[PDB]
């Protein structure tokens, strides 16, 4: 995170002071690598 | 009567005619066979190397155990 420290918030509040912050929540990254069955022969055949 | 040419029309042989092709002889059902497997076809092949194998298009009941695909 770049959670900011902004001192005495309530101060420039009282000021009347609009704010903004440069903020990141904690986020999150995952990549899955999944492998694939792939077919590739037969031979013994049977129906019903 | 030859592999060119024979005695029989439901039959026909594949003669081989370079290193690199297989061989097979197929036959087709016909005539005092049964009407349900009328018009199927057998063939025993045979690829370059040597190996003979059998095959049909019959339905699975009829297949012979050594014919199974």
């Amino acid at each position: 995170r770049r959670p900011v420290s902004n001192g005495n918030f309530q101060q420039r509040v009282k000021a009347g002071d609009i704010v903004v912050a440069p903020y990141t929540s904690d986020g999150k990254i995952t990549v899955k690598l999944v492998a694939g069955q792939k077919d590739i022969s037969s031979t013994p055949d049977y129906d019903y | 009567s030859t592999a060119a040419v024979t005695g029989q029309t439901g039959l026909t042989i594949t003669y081989p005619a370079s290193a690199t092709e297989s061989a097979a002889i197929q036959g087709t059902f016909g005539n005092s066979a049964a009407i349900k497997i009328k018009n199927q076809t057998l063939t025993w092949t045979r690829t370059p190397e040597g190996a003979w194998s059998c095959a049909t298009t019959v339905e699975a009941k009829f297949k012979p155990a050594g014919c199974a695909s």
